RNA sequence: ACGCAUUAAGUACCCCGCCUGGGGAGUACGGCCGCAAGGCUAAAACUCAAAGGAAUUGACGGGGGCCCGCACAAGCGGCGGAGC
RNA sequence: UGUAAACCUCUUUCAGCACAGACGAAGCGCAAGUGACGGUAUGUGCAGAAGAAGGACCGGCCAACUACGUGCCAGCAGCCGCGGUAAUACGUAGGGUCCGAGCGUUGUCCGGAAUUACUGGGCGUAAAGAGCUCGUAGGUGGUUUGUCGCGUUGUUCGUGAAAACUCA
RNA sequence: GGUGAUGGCCUACCAAGGCGACGACGGGUAGCCGGCCUGAGAGGGUGACCGGCCACACUGGGACUGAGAUACGGCCCAGACUCC
C-alpha cells in the first residue's frame, strides 16, 4: 500500500523540479495545505490553489523558476519519518545551511518555521529540513 | 536495516585478534630455553637467522627471535623475553629482550645500545 | 603572482610490443589565494613539462568561491565519482584542515579556517572532484534572497551579518591604508 | 633544563636574526656541517614544525612547556593562536628584554634566574612569571653594583621600548600598563601552522 | 563473474565428499 | 565502470532477509529431520598481505576476415651414403 | 667541529660551611605547660664555574647524510623492503635532526577505523537478497468531524551528595 | 505461628496454578556507582587514587548478648592446617 503522505509530497516536489515542470496537482490534504501556505511565506513555491477531483480535493501547486531555468530550490529531503520519530526540543532546534535552509516543525502552535519556533521557545515534532 | 531490525537483533561488533598470547598480560615473561639454534626464512632472504626454543612460565612452549649477532645461550638458560613481530620468520612472534638475566651485551655496539644493552664507553 | 600546487605525481606507462614506454602525470591546483581557484591535469615524459601543462589548464579553468574573512558560509557535502567529502565552516583561529589534497585546495583558495575529511576514495583525483563539487555547490546568501524573493534578513542569520559588516570595514580600512 | 648550544646554530640552521648582534649569522645563513650546503625536502609539515622551533628557541621555553601554554591559550574563549602569542608574551624576563635592561634574552633568563629583582615585597626567581595589568615591578637592592648592569642602565641604546611598556624609575622600575597585542607586536612567525600543528 | 571462486568451492565439495564415501562405513558403525 | 533508464540498478517512506578480508569451511564437535544418500543451523586453532570487480595497452590463440615472402606446390641440384 | 676553546672579565643561581628561625595554637589546661613534622622550610653573610648530560633516529611514511669494514654473508626491519665488495636502509666513524633529566623498546585501551555506519555504510558482476508462496506474534498505516492529554512539547517547585569537568 | 513490620517468612488444609521467544530454566565471566582514558560528537573502553553502597574475615554452618551483630583482633560445633 502507500504508507508515507509527506514523503509522498516531498518525492513529488523533487521530481517535478527535476522534471523542470511548472505545476504539479496531488491529492488534497489539511496538512499539505499548512505546508503549501508555509513554503509560500518561505518563498520557494510561487502560489498554489485548492481544485477538486473525481471524488477527492486537490491540491495545485505552480512551482518558481529562475529567469535562466535556475531552479528556485537545490534539493529536499524529509526526517521525521514513520519508524523513528524525530522529536526536538527547543535546546537543539536544528538548523541547515549556517541557518540559510529551513525547518518545518510541527508546534502546539501549529506548524512553526525555525526562526519563529526559537523565538517562541517552544517546540515539538520534525517534518522536514528545506533549503 | 530498519530499526526494528537493529532492535530486534543488535550490532554485534568485530573482536580483535588478541596478539601475544603467552604473555597473559604481560610485557615480558620469564624464560628457560629449550633448544637454541638457527634457521633459514623464506625464498627471498636468504639468510640463516638465531631462534630459541623457550618454555615460558605461561607454561607455553614458543619459538622465540635472537636480535644482535652474539649470544652465550644454550640449553637451561635463564632469560627475559619481550614481544615483536619478524615478518621474515613464519609463527614468530617473541623476541629476547638482551642484557637481562644471562643474555650478555653484543661488544663494540655503541650506537643504539638502549636496545642492546650496552653500557656507555668510557 | 599565482600559487601553484603538486599533489599527484604517477608513473604511468603504455606498452607496445617492444617494451614499457613510461610517462608521468601531475594534478596541479593554482589560486591566487584570494578566492580564484582553479584545476590542470598535465601529462607528458617530462615533470616540467606535465606540470605546465596543468598550470596553464588551470589557468583558464579558475572557479569563484564563497569567501568570508578567512571562512565559507555554510557546511556542504561534495560527492564525486568515488570520492566524498564534507565541507564545515569554522571559526577564525582554526587552521586549514584538511589532507594534502583539499589542504592544498584551500590554501590556493587562501580559506585559512574551515574543515573537511575524506570519507572514501582516498586518491587524491577523485579527492579534488569531490573538494571542487562542493565549492560549486556553496550557495551564497545574496543568492538565495534574490531567488526566493526575500530580503537577506528573512533568508539569513545574525552572527553572517556581524561578521559581513565587520570583514567589510576591514578590508575599506586595508585598502585605505594600502593605497590611500 | 636550560637550553647550552650555540645561539649561531640553530640561526645558521633556519635562517632568521634572533640574537641580533650574530655576525656569523650574517657570514654564514646556510645551515652548518658536512651538508650544510645541501638541499632539504620542503611540506607542509616541515614548516609547520619550522615555526614552533624559530619561537620557542627564540624565547628560551621547551616544546612542552610550550604545550601547556598552548592548552591554555585554546582553553581560553579568545582565538588559538594570538591568545598565545599574548600568552607567551606575558612572560617576566621577555617584558625586561623588550624593556631593554638586558643585551640577550639568555641575559634576561640569567637576570630573572639569579633573583635580582624583587617584585612587590618578594624575592622572585622564576624566569616565567606571568605579569598581568598592574603590576609594579621594582628591582631589588643591590641591583646597583652589577657592573655590566650598571653600563646597561647607563648607556641602553639597543632595540626600543615598544608601547605597552614603560620606566617611571629613577632605579630602573619598569612597569606594565596593558598587555601586548599582535598587531602592535610585529615579531616573526605567527601562530596559525603552530595551531594547527598542536591541534593536528 | 569469474569462475576460480567456483572451481575452489568445486574442489573443496569433491573432496569432502570423496573422504565421506571412503568413511560411508565407519562412521555409520562408530556412531551408535 | 560495465551499464539500468516508466518492466529502473534513480527518485522517498513501510517490512524483511543479509554482509563486515581471503583461506581454513559452509568444515569439525553438539543437535533437528532423514530408511539411506545427506540437508539446515554452525566455529576455532593456524596461516596469507592479499583474495577480488570493471575497463585499457601489449602479446598470444591448435577463433576469425583480408594479404605478401622460392613459405609450401611445380622443376632442378645437393646434405644425410663413402674419401678427404 | 665552531663562538666553541682557552684566556681578560661578571653574576654566582642550585648544591656546601655557620649563626638567626617560623604560621600551623581567638586552641587546650587552670597550669608556668603546650610542636612528631622541626632546627628543617625560610633567612642572612663567605669562597669561588669551582660539584654536575645524556638518549633515539636519519630512503619515505616522519625533519634530519656522507665516508669507512663485510658483500646472499653476517645482520636490520613498524610497512615498502634492505643486503651476491664499489649499501645515503647492515656494524663503526665524523655530522645533523628530535627531546631533555629523561630518552627508546615492550604490554593493553581508545582514536585514525564512515573498519558494526542511531550521528555515519551496503547487497546485478567486488562479501551479501531465503528456491517461491500462505501466514501466527510483531512493526507500519488513507480522508474527515469531535474528543483524552498517554506519548511528545513549554515553564515552575522537588532532585540530580561532596569531590569531579569547565568559566571568573 | 513468626519478626520491629507487610509477606508461603513457616505451618495443616482447598483449587491447580505459575514462568517463557520481550529469552524462563542453564552455562561463562564480573563487585556497583560518582568517576578515569579516548573521541569533533555520539559512542566505546574501564572501575588506579579519593568519596559513597554491597559482600567477605582459614573453610561451612548456628545462635547468643544486645538500641543495633557477615559479631575481622567474641562464642559453639565439623573440617583442614601449624605448635605444646
Amino acid at each position: 500500500t502507500m504508507t508515507d503522505p509527506i514523503a509522498d509530497f516531498l518525492t513529488r516536489l523533487r521530481n517535478a523540479n527535476s522534471a523542470y515542470h511548472d505545476e504539479v496537482t496531488l491529492p488534497h490534504s489539511k496538512l499539505k495545505a499548512n505546508i503549501a501556505e508555509i513554503l509560500k511565506r518561505e518563498g520557494y513555491i510561487s502560489d498554489y490553489r485548492t481544485e477538486d477531483a473525481r471524488v477527492g480535493k486537490s491540491l495545485v501547486v505552480q512551482l518558481k523558476y529562475g529567469p535562466s531555468r535556475e531552479r528556485s530550490i537545490a534539493g529536499l529531503r524529509r526526517v521525521s519519518k514513520p519508524g523513528l520519530r524525530v522529536y526536538a526540543k527547543s535546546t537543539n532546534l536544528p538548523r541547515v545551511l549556517g541557518g540559510l535552509g529551513v525547518a518545518i516543525i510541527s508546534t502546539s502552535s501549529g506548524l512553526l518555521t525555525d526562526r519563529q519556533a526559537a523565538r517562541q521557545g517552544v517546540g515539538g515534532e520534525v517534518l522536514a529540513y528545506v533549503w | 536495516p530498519t530499526i526494528q531490525q537493529l532492535v530486534r537483533k543488535g550490532r554485534r561488533d568485530k573482536i580483535a585478534k588478541v596478539k601475544t598470547a603467552a604473555l597473559k598480560g604481560s610485557p615480558q615473561r620469564r624464560g628457560v630455553c629449550t633448544r637454541v639454534y638457527t634457521t633459514t626464512p623464506k625464498k627471498p632472504n636468504s639468510a640463516l637467522r638465531k631462534v630459541a626454543r623457550v618454555k615460558l612460565t605461561s607454561q607455553v612452549e614458543v619459538t622465540a627471535y635472537i636480535p644482535g649477532e652474539g649470544h652465550n645461550l644454550q640449553e637451561h638458560s635463564m632469560v627475559l623475553v619481550r614481544g615483536g613481530r619478524v615478518k621474515d620468520l613464519p609463527g614468530v612472534r617473541y623476541k629476547i629482550i638482551r642484557g637481562s638475566l644471562d643474555t650478555q651485551g653484543v661488544k663494540n655496539r655503541k650506537q643504539a645500545r638502549s636496545r642492546y644493552g650496552a653500557k656507555k664507553e668510557k | 603572482n599565482y600559487i601553484e600546487r603538486v599533489v599527484s605525481i604517477n608513473r604511468v606507462s603504455k606498452v607496445v610490443k617492444g617494451g614499457r614506454r613510461f610517462s608521468f602525470t601531475a594534478l596541479v591546483i593554482v589560486g591566487d589565494g584570494k578566492g580564484m581557484v582553479g584545476v590542470g591535469y598535465g601529462k607528458a615524459k617530462e615533470v616540467p613539462a606535465a606540470i605546465a601543462k596543468g598550470v596553464e589548464e588551470a589557468r583558464k579553468n579558475f572557479f569563484r568561491v564563497p569567501l568570508i574573512g578567512s571562512t565559507i558560509t555554510h557546511p556542504v557535502q561534495g560527492e564525486a565519482a568515488a570520492g566524498v567529502v564534507m565541507l564545515r565552516p569554522a571559526s577564525p583561529g582554526t587552521g586549514v584542515i584538511a589532507g594534502g589534497a583539499a589542504r592544498a585546495v584551500l590554501e590556493c583558495a587562501g580559506v585559512h579556517d574551515i574543515l573537511a575529511k575524506s570519507l572514501g576514495s582516498d586518491n587524491a583525483i577523485n579527492v579534488v572532484h569531490a573538494t571542487v563539487a562542493a565549492l560549486k555547490l556553496l550557495q551564497r546568501p545574496e543568492e538565495v534572497a534574490a531567488r526566493r524573493g526575500l530580503p537577506i534578513e528573512d533568508v539569513a542569520p545574525a552572527g553572517m551579518l556581524k561578521a559581513r559588516r565587520e570583514s567589510e570595514a576591514l578590508a575599506a580600512a586595508a585598502a585605505r591604508e594600502g593605497s590611500a | 633544563a636550560r637550553y647550552t648550544g650555540p645561539a649561531t646554530r640553530k640561526s645558521r640552521r633556519l635562517g632568521v636574526d634572533l640574537v641580533g648582534g650574530d655576525q656569523s649569522f650574517e657570514k654564514r645563513p646556510y645551515p652548518p656541517g658536512q651538508h650544510g650546503r645541501a638541499r632539504i625536502k620542503e611540506s607542509e609539515y616541515r614548516q609547520q614544525l619550522q615555526e614552533k622551533q624559530k619561537a620557542r628557541f627564540s624565547y628560551g621555553v621547551m616544546e612542552k612547556q610550550f604545550r601547556r601554554y598552548y592548552e591554555e591559550a585554546n582553553r581560553q574563549p579568545g582565538k588559538t593562536g594570538d591568545n598565545l602569542l599574548r600568552i607567551l608574551e606575558s612572560r617576566l624576563d621577555n617584558v625586561v628584554y623588550r624593556a631593554g635592561l638586558a643585551r640577550t634574552r639568555r641575559m634576561a633568563r640569567q637576570l630573572v634566574s639569579h633573583g635580582h629583582f624583587l617584585v612587590n615585597g618578594v624575592k622572585v626567581d622564576i624566569p616565567s612569571y606571568r605579569v598581568s595589568q598592574y603590576d609594579i615591578i621594582d628591582v631589588k637592592e643591590k641591583s646597583l653594583n652589577t657592573l655590566p648592569f650598571q653600563i646597561a642602565r647607563e648607556t641602553a641604546g639597543e632595540r626600543p621600548i615598544p608601547s605597552w611598556l614603560q620606566v617611571v624609575g629613577e632605579r630602573q622600575r619598569i612597569l606594565v600598563h596593558q598587555l601586548p597585542e599582535r598587531a602592535q607586536i610585529d615579531v616573526p612567525l605567527t601562530e596559525q601552522l603552530i595551531v594547527e600543528l598542536y591541534s593536528k | 563473474g569469474s569462475v576460480i571462486k567456483k572451481r575452489r568451492k568445486r574442489m573443496s565439495k569433491k573432496k569432502h565428499r570423496k573422504l565421506l564415501r571412503r568413511t560411508r562405513v565407519q562412521r555409520r558403525k562408530l556412531g551408535k
